């Protein structure tokens, strides 16, 4: 339905795409504000996944 | 502005400074005499040796 | 646009009457300097509350601030318009500043039961910053209308700190041209008088000087 | 030590909390003799030598305060400090507020330093607002200083410039003044104009003590917590309603804390028969106060918006509250000298159409409409309430 393959979320795939789930990417739009969140960092490597 | 950073350098160099004569003090030989006896001590207190000269 | 001519009634005397009545009397007004490059709050008509500025944190403070932060330091946003709002100020806290007024006159539990962080001491550092830094300054005025001994502000936060390009979005209240003003309809005052006030030196877009009084200048002839 | 309270009948809800500020609260009254050394000892003038190392703006604010109302004006007047207003307005022997506005409509005409008259004369909205909201709480205190307020209204517009601001603070004057039909209309005026109620003037019209000068001032620490809710909360009603609807809200609730029961349903009336859409929290409050009155303070025609606006937005149980209690109180031998609540047929049909477009959509509402029919047409069988009773027992 997602139609999406959802992978197994290693260690070695959340150092991969760390910079996707982990870095400042991340821009959030609401009724309120559309913001550009800066300083965005997943601690370690079990918050990307 | 900056009362506090410009504190923690105040206070690290006297934290500093204290801890380098820490270890110049008890690194030391403290020695005392009164009649020929020489109590030998280090910078810890501790009784090196009780000597005659 | 297009020039719209203004509903006022002031106007340039004759050449065939007498000056008369010269217990008003209209001149040019010329001062020394120029304002309108300055800061806002640093211009003519704003001398008074010199005293009442807030000394200025810069760009470096800043970036130092944000690399090494002190603990009872207290960045404070004083941006109101959620909309024009796009980054976050690193170690900010939002204190818009329509309700600075109300802010500081809550309990510290109260302060925090409102705004979900708490008061700062009045012996702590306040850094605030706005779009232009006028939003900010009104706001350390508040600041310091209650007993708070350091309060800065950053003249142009946002603009300067993210690179935007924003306003406060003050109106500096002036007229529309079909609003006519207050000394033209009245009988608060005599009839020459009132001629005598309403009455100019030359255009109507430069500043003019009212004198009280008057001596002619027998000296000269 | 036991006060009496003053009869509200509003709502004792976590919800309407925001509501249940601006009640006089006692415990201020026990706070009381802690203030007296603090008010004891503000009464004297500092020394010479402070007060000649004073800086500028501290000394002139602290002057001109203590100075005669028309020394001040005359010392603004002579040396053009326009921004030195706010203290006149507080002085010892200020005048009612249309006199302070035509004194300083003066001191800026006959100013020693004259800008282009487009600037020049324009007071700030601030102000405006401030003198418009003394107005309004000398009007709460008497009502026929209103008429005086018209006139200062009918040169303010024709003065200065007609701001949301100043036609918020006209709205306000206008309620505190009993003027219910007008003040909706300015309202309904403002929302077509797309113009925002200003929430300062909505946090002090359901504030109906604390004349402003000294808000400004600020005299009175506590309350500030409830000021800071009402504004949040005309923010929170201006961000998916129109001006009216706040305003109305705001008007509800200030005659509601001002013992003006029959003012406070005209309200709903007026609200109903204009054509302001009222706010879901405004009727979820007119409905628990309705419940607190037991719907003895009310007419048939404040009924008949009561269920309209219940129709419109609100719940199955409040509308079916609404309509028993109405029915139960024509049933009253208290009220038979009162006339019934009579539903003409056009108002009826489009009753009866709004809770049949809201019951295809849900089942609560498809459960009542045939006991929300009998209930209006007037006809009402306790066979439908017996089977009522026994569905919701089984």
């Amino acid at each position: 339905g997602a139609g999406v393959l959802r992978p197994h979320f290693n260690e070695v795939w959340c150092q991969l795409n760390y910079a996707k789930f982990g870095s400042s990417t991340i821009t959030q739009h609401t009724t309120t504000s559309r913001r550009q969140l800066l300083f965005f960092h997943a601690g370690s490597l079990k918050d990307i996944a | 502005s900056f009362r506090y950073t410009n504190n923690l350098i105040g206070a690290l160099k006297h934290r500093l400074l204290l801890e380098s004569s820490y270890r110049e003090i008890a690194s030391r030989k403290f020695i005392g005499n009164c009649r020929g006896v020489e109590v030998v001590c280090s910078g810890y207190g501790t009784v090196l040796a009780v000597q005659l000269t | 646009q297009a020039d719209r001519r203004t509903r006022h009634h002031m106007m340039v005397d004759g050449q065939i009457n007498p000056r008369e009545w010269f217990n008003w009397h209209p001149k040019e007004y010329q001062p020394w300097y120029f304002d309108r490059h300055k800061f806002l709050y640093e211009q003519r008509q704003y001398a008074q509350f010199h005293h009442l500025l807030c000394h200025q944190v810069y760009l470096k403070d800043m970036l130092h601030l944000m690399r090494y932060p002190e603990p009872y330091t207290h960045i404070i946003d004083c941006r109101t318009s959620t909309q024009k709002m796009h980054r976050w100020v690193p170690h900010s806290l939002w204190l818009p500043r329509d309700e600075v007024e109300y802010a500081l006159q809550l309990s510290a539990d109260e302060f925090l039961d409102m705004y979900g962080f708490r008061k700062p001491d009045k012996s702590d550092d306040v850094i605030l910053l706005s779009h232009n830094g006028i939003y900010s300054e009104q706001a350390g005025w508040e600041w310091k209308k209650q007993f708070f001994q350091h309060v800065y502000n950053y003249r142009g936060g946002t603009n300067e700190l993210f690179g935007e390009s924003y306003s406060d979005m003050n109106v500096s209240d002036v007229l529309s041209p079909w609003k006519g003003p207050f000394p033209q309809s009245g009988v608060f005052v005599d009839k020459w008088s009132k001629r005598k006030v309403l009455t100019r030196t030359g255009p109507f877009d430069r500043q003019y000087e009212m004198q009280d009084f008057a001596l002619p200048d027998l000296e000269l002839e | 030590t036991q006060l009496p309270d003053p009869p509200y009948y509003l709502p004792h809800s976590p919800r309407f909390d925001a509501e249940r500020c601006g009640t006089f609260n006692k415990k201020w009254l026990l706070n009381l003799p802690a203030l007296k050394p603090l008010v004891r000892n503000s009464t004297y003038l500092p020394k010479k030598e402070e007060l000649w190392r004073a800086p500028t703006h501290e000394a002139l604010e602290t002057i001109i305060g203590h100075l005669p109302y028309h020394d001040a004006l005359r010392y603004i007047t002579e040396h053009s400090l326009f921004l030195l207003f706010p203290t006149v307005l507080r002085a010892r022997d200020a005048p009612l507020p249309h006199v302070i506005y035509e004194d300083f409509m003066k001191s800026c005409t006959f100013a020693s330093l004259q800008n282009p008259p487009e600037e020049q004369f324009a007071l700030p909205s601030v102000l405006l607002r401030t003198l418009l909201c003394m107005a309004a709480y000398h009007c709460t205190l008497d009502a026929d200083y209103f008429t005086t307020c018209q006139m200062l209204f009918g040169r303010m517009e024709q003065q200065q410039q007609t701001t949301p601001e100043v036609l918020s603070a006209w709205v306000y004057c206008c309620t505190a003044s009993g003027r219910v039909d007008e003040a909706l209309t300015y309202a309904k005026y403002m929302a077509d104009c797309s113009a925002p109620f200003d929430v300062t003037v909505f946090s002090l019209m359901q504030h109906p003590s604390l004349n402003p000068i000294e808000v400004e001032d600020g005299s009175v620490p506590h309350s500030a917590k409830g000021l800071l809710l009402q504004r949040r909360l005309g923010n929170r009603l201006h961000t998916a309603y129109r001006s009216d609807a706040v305003a109305a809200h705001g008007m509800f609730v200030y005659y509601a804390l001002t013992l003006s029961h029959v003012r406070k349903w005209e309200v709903i009336r007026a609200a109903a028969a204009l054509g302001v859409t009222l706010a879901e929290r405004t009727v979820v409050l007119a409905v628990e106060v309705f419940a607190r009155e037991k719907g003895m303070r009310c007419g048939p025609k404040t009924v008949k918006a009561l269920t309209h606006f219940l129709a419109q937005d609100g719940t199955v149980g409040h509308l079916l509250y609404v309509l028993l209690r109405a029915r139960k109180n024509e049933l009253l031998p208290e009220f038979r000298d009162l006339p019934h609540t009579t539903f003409s047929e056009e108002e009826q049909e489009l009753v009866l159409q709004c809770v049949a477009q809201r019951a295809r959509h849900d089942d609560s509402f498809a459960v009542a409409a045939t006991l929300v029919s009998s209930l209006v047409r007037e006809d009402d069988p306790s066979e439908l309430l017996m089977a009522f009773a026994r569905a919701a027992r089984n």
